[PDB]
């Protein structure tokens, strides 16, 4: 792992740039509105409140170290991601419309581009009267 | 394919009346069988209901495997039960363990019957063993035991402590009345066992009467038992009761709130789009706009996302509560007043 | 014409002291009827009961039918009520035909008695039935059921599940204890029958002692039984009690609020205003200030109107809960922020 | 029903204002202030999420649609008007006094034209000692 | 003269230890006293019991009559007590009627009895009687009380519904067993009341078992009765204790808020400020620095100020709502947004 | 040292499942020593009970004596429990006082009985205490005498009313049959006591069956009597169980908010700067960068300060409630306006 | 009672100033500063809030009327009144002292005039220990 | 305590500054200012609802001799301080660690200075492998 957490420490010292150790919503924000992002406040505080266990409001390096070692390849983000597929399936056969994945992609929650979206939909066998298993997906973005 | 799934959600997830008329008919069904087979203990009608317990059962074993042949065939319109191993693992709950079971040994009892007492020693019980049949998806059973998990510490408290109550009083009683004589001359508590059996059938409110204290000890004893124990035995009534209501209660009003389907759509989204992340030739990385280090950061921040969307889902999934007032209003008047010092600012 | 409604009011929807004394006073009327019947049955009184029944029947017939009839033309101040049709429509509902049965069946048993035992074995249970007449609106009736049914599903889980257990457990015993002799000589357990009947009577905690296990193994089983599954038996009493408060609360509880008065004036206005809008040449359309288009557009938002105008007033119609608070101060700090923000562009 | 979508068509593009296919708040604002209205923003804001299904905040073609369709005359509307006047109703007959509901109209909720008023109570028979039978009026507005 | 009030709150308003060990043994002399009253019954033990009831009953009447005239004496602390006619409306409510008979008849009692069968024949009803000694103030009947009359909506509809399914059930046994003869001979199911008491120990879930039902009609009826209708026997107990429950916990939570004391500060103050202003040369008037009509509007405003504070203080007299925050926050949202809008003008 | 907190926390507070399988195995001996004990008293298998409970017992001696050796070795990692009298204190506390008396009390019987007859008789008792030794924590104990005191009202209420009617009507079913005989000759109600022990046992719903009333006055009584008073005793089920659970959940639901860590912070670190405070040549003054009257000031502002942690902290112990919502907005929305008339002024 | 109504459509006049018959919260404000009183909005907005049973928000001149003719020795007010005062009693002996008493009108609630609470205590016999017994005080300000 | 009062009278001479008798918010934050520390409004608020027993809104003289007078080494205090020392115990044996002290003092709550901690540390007997027995320190600071 030594490797890794040099990978990390390199990455910490992105959000950093400085001799602080600490990193700051502000902190944060400022790299983000590098990439024409354009977070809200709130968004940088909540980011940050889910990576720090000591409360005081940011993220030491152990912390961030917390963050990257855990898994997404998970037995309960396995679960989760499941059943969030599953307020969208009509009759809860365990399939789910090409267009209408198509369209819940590109307009709720942070809209995708199209051409992600195109990704997407290719990445799984669509054929077979349109319908698609979406543990499929499951197995897949869980593989890591 | 729709006839598939028709008629599985006729079968296994019923609405409507029709699907209601089946599924009540079928219950009388069996029903019918059992208080046949009731009678079939009764010296006056085992002549008829030995009889009649022939035909019957030769009628529902061929109903109830034609009805799980079906059953099982339409159970592929879902999507972990395609393919012979999705089936195999359809056959592996237990509610289909049951029926394969029911109607396998009524296989077995009717044709070693026919050519045989223990065959209807047998029959008597798997009439009773069918009515578990009923509930198709065993919500009664779940609901149960989730109720009785929550208050766990409690039941087992109350357990622990009538459990001591009975012990000693029932100790002391037998010291009391080991010699008392009953009218006809018998010895009620000749041993603790009897003393124990009284102590239950007392504490709990039912009082047979079959057993008695005599003595003045006694049944002092027995008062201050039955008036300052017997609330221990019930208290799993209100407990469950209060659990029951509560759990179907969040359970039916959890059918309304929508800002599930957006954190929903959030999560699934930031979650693939993690996953675009790490093949570098994905196309999401023209949503930006050459990458000297930008992986990183781009892969922190994704990351992070994830997970915030992860909690605030988990966070939706459950009822409201004053918590909830109390951080947003903490969270929106702090926002404010940065605000009200920057425009205070500003007017420099 | 308000003697009509005066005496309707003093007989359906009575308020007050004298309507009270009035309904209480008919309450002792029927109950000490009743109480002479149930001196009928004793062989030492019935010669009195009989024939007090006699002058008493027929002054009580007289009673009820005068003020069936004083009823029946009084109800006439109502509006769904007036009309030859309506009236019909009032002797349709269930406590009228009760009234009805009652009077006319003590015309036709009073008659053909005179010039006859079977007479008084109806007597009685028309004395019986009268009971009914004092709940003027069904209020308890109403009640009962509407709690019944919030509560649907855990009275039907607890009566499966207290009924398997029942099943399962008396055939068990009934498999210890078939054999087993009585002190008396007799064998209780004779039959699965008689194992229910110790079942149902044990599990609701009556006990009788009629029927007593004697075998180490039934009494083994009757513990187990009779501690862990009596507790089904006994949850409808709490949920129905909760249930019965919570809805008298609340339905009291709204007899405050007065946003329901603005809201229902909303709902009535913008519904006329609706339909004053297919009218071509109605009035209303003078409240803007020709018409090249602007029917659609009034058309679509009058239509809008009215269903928010609906669904604001179903929603004032019910208690407060945190949805609201949260709901409300977020829309509030939003459409502050949102100010503020103008503002701040105001400063440039 | 070609006529009748034709006509909806008509009516949407009024409020569409363009090639969005969408209705904005600001996007009937416009429209309403274009009458002499004046609402206020959760006004608008109130009717848009009564129409909207996919709760993104704007009223796409087929919602519109969706709320033509269904029916004033409807088994329940009809008791939701007959349980709101009871709220004015002394003594729960089935009546109301002329002077009563005139006052009611003109003064609490949103305020009616007296002529208009003067047009509502002449719909009804209003003689016979001054009291109006209001399931007239609940039959006749319910007729469509 | 703080003695008097010492002594009072040391007899009627105890706190602390010496005043809880002086009631506690009060109440350990009158068990003590009625227990012997108990022996006395037991022919083994009524030598000694009437013997020794002679000398406890003077002790008792000495004690309890000094105490009733300390007692009485020394509530004049109060204020509605000083007078004779305080006094005379003192000894007018009931727990001081209790003790006064209680020691006249005790005179009377053991002074016809020395010089008697009769006498004891009441003793022991006095002793009885005088176990309401123990409560000072009523506070568990007036908790009692407040929480039936709360209720009394359920308990009647409850009561209501078990008596008729009771009336109605034990009809339907009664002619189902009328002729059914007990194992011993004699029949039990004589009369319908047989069958009434029959029902009244069954539903409420005692079971002596001295009446049983021998048909399977009976066994029937019996058997859907005691499972769906002694649940209505069973409600009180879940619907008093919720009441008491949160009866006594308001009563206590409200030891704590404070705001209380401003608003009947307040309305102490603008009530005598109104009462100042008829009097035309109050000195009040001179809160305002002639009077042309100044009278009318500063009575109006005084009026309505009081009402204000009358309805302010009823409020604060209960514990808080969600009703309080809704309406709390519409106001200040619409205040501030109110002072945005002037300041959004002020730009100009 | 670890080894030693290690052997603790596996015997004291448990967790995981090795601790719970010795636990359970544990109780698994306890009861089955028991239920040896159980047998022993039944003349049929007082042979091999009194045999086998010889070797059991050394057996059960030398562990459990061995194991409180271990224990109170292994005690010395809590801070309280290190030195000689820290042990002592060890073994001071109940449950230790129980576990020494059971051993060394085994000891004694089992060297005076191989060298006695009233050793079993001890035996069996020692056997029943045991149980105790089960809760390691006193969790169940600690967890009904917070309750009960809790509700220390309502249930001395519900007790002196329920002991009230008992008395009372039960005299007066004495009365009404003191003469009446059973059917088998003798007289049931002889004396007041056999009148309160069948009151007792029908007022809590038992009804042995033993004691009946026969004439009608006494029925009467008893059917008010079994309707009006036995919810009474029905009560403390209901209340005990609403505080089992709020207890419970409550202690579980604050496991989860962590502004106590602060709040715990803070407290003891002005805690720790108040008492800086005294010693003047404390290092802590040079936070403030000569000291005319500055040690008071200071010495002021920090025992505020602690006062103010300390109550904040005791606040935050405990869950949120409306009250918590209503102040804060109150004080948010206000410094808020006064934030806004000061702009409104800067704008001068 | 002509006379009564007389006197009070004269002091409605002073509040309406115009042709309107109804008051608005400005429309007391006024009057209030006039007095030299500075009221809060909420506070006339509660004052308005009790007068008005209509909602609307404004003052009829029956409400009025209505406010004016219900009476202050009631048998509910009386009892407000005698539970208001002993929220300061010690002992709850019916007594309070007279220092005490002092100190609570001119510190607590609307402050009063120290004249005025000079006038308060003569009222009553005030001697005996100092003590007084406060239901004087009430049958005498509820004597009207 | 006539020296006591002495300096009590003394002590709030420094917060009264004038002949009033009573504390304002604004009177205690003008000498907290004085020394460097700007409080924010609400910290003062609270600061003074926890001495006042009247709820007017300020510190009478009286309550600033009842605030005195009372004892820091209690029966409640005691275990106050250290169930607070608990939140911050792994297992609970009555022991924390050195260093996790060092840092729970310096970061969170008010942190302090760094010498403070240096002082606080070695106040108690802190070797026998760096832990210490925080029961020393109650003793120790509730000894007055
Ligand atoms: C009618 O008014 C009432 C009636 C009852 C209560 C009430 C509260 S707590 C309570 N019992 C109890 O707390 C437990 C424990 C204390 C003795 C009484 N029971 S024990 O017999 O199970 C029992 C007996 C012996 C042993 C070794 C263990 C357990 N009884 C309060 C008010
Ligand atoms: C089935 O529907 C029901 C059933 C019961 C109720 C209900 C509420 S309060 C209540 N009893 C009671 O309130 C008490 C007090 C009034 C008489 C009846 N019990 S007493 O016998 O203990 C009793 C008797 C005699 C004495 C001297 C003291 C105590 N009973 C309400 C509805
Ligand atoms: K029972
Ligand atoms: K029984
Ligand atoms: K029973
Ligand atoms: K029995």
């Amino acid at each position: 792992t030594e490797e890794q957490i040099a990978e990390f420490k390199e990455a910490f010292s992105l959000f950093d740039k400085d001799g602080d150790g600490t990193i700051t919503t502000k902190e944060l924000g400022t790299v983000m509105r590098s990439l024409g992002q354009n977070p809200t406040e709130a968004e940088l505080q909540d980011m940050i409140n889910e990576v720090d266990a000591d409360g005081n409001g940011t993220i030491d390096f152990p912390e961030f170290l917390t963050m990257m070692a855990r898994k997404m390849k998970d037995t309960d983000s396995e679960e989760e991601i499941r059943e969030a597929f599953r307020v969208f399936d009509k009759d809860g056969n365990g399939y789910i419309s090409a267009a209408e994945l198509r369209h819940v992609m590109t307009n709720l929650g942070e809209k995708l581009t199209d051409e992600e979206v195109d990704e997407m939909i290719r990445e799984a066998d669509i054929d077979g009267d349109g319908q698609v298993n979406y543990e499929e997906f499951v197995q897949m973005m869980t593989a890591k | 394919t729709h006839v598939q799934g028709r008629v599985y959600n006729f079968l296994e997830r019923p609405t409507g009346w029709k699907c209601f008329v089946y599924h009540f008919a079928v219950f009388l069904i069996v029903l019918v069988c059992l208080i046949f087979s009731v009678l079939s203990t009764i010296e006056q009608y085992a002549a008829l209901a030995t009889g009649t317990l022939f035909w019957m059962e030769i009628v529902l074993v061929v109903f109830f495997g034609t009805e799980y042949v079906v059953r099982l065939w339409s159970a592929g319109c879902r999507s972990k039960y395609v393919g012979l191993w999705g089936r195999l693992r359809f056959a592996r709950k237990p509610i289909s363990i049951i029926d394969l079971i029911v109607v396998v040994a009524s296989m077995v009892v009717l044709c070693v019957g026919s050519k045989a007492t223990s065959a209807i020693r047998g029959i008597r019980f798997l009439q009773i063993l069918r009515m578990l049949h009923v509930d198709r998806q065993g919500g009664t059973w779940r609901l149960l035991g989730s109720v009785v998990f929550i208050h766990r510490q409690e039941l087992i408290t109350t357990l622990y402590i009538g459990f001591l109550g009975l012990i000693f009083s029932s100790y002391f009683v037998y010291l009391a009345e080991k010699d008392a004589v009953n009218e006809s001359g018998r010895v009620e508590f000749g041993s603790y066992a009897d003393a124990l059996w009284w102590g239950v059938v007392t504490v709990t409110t039912i009082g047979y009467g079959d057993k008695v204290p005599q003595t003045w000890v006694g049944k002092t004893i027995a008062s201050c038992f039955s008036v300052f124990a017997i609330s221990f035995f019930a208290l799993p009534a209100g407990i469950l009761g209060s659990g029951f209501a509560l759990k179907v209660q969040q359970k039916q009003r959890q059918k309304h709130f929508n800002r599930q389907i957006p954190a929903a759509a959030s999560l699934i989204q930031t979650a693939w789009r993690c996953y675009a992340a790490e093949n570098p030739d994905s196309s999401t990385w023209k949503i930006y706009i050459l990458r000297e280090h930008h992986r990183a950061t781009i892969k922190v921040i994704r990351r992070m996302q994830y997970f915030v969307a992860k909690k605030k889902f988990q966070q939706a999934r459950k009822p409201y509560d004053v918590r909830d007032v109390i951080e947003q209003y903490s969270q929106g008047h702090l926002n404010l007043m940065v605000r009200i010092k920057e425009l205070q600012r500003r007017l420099d």
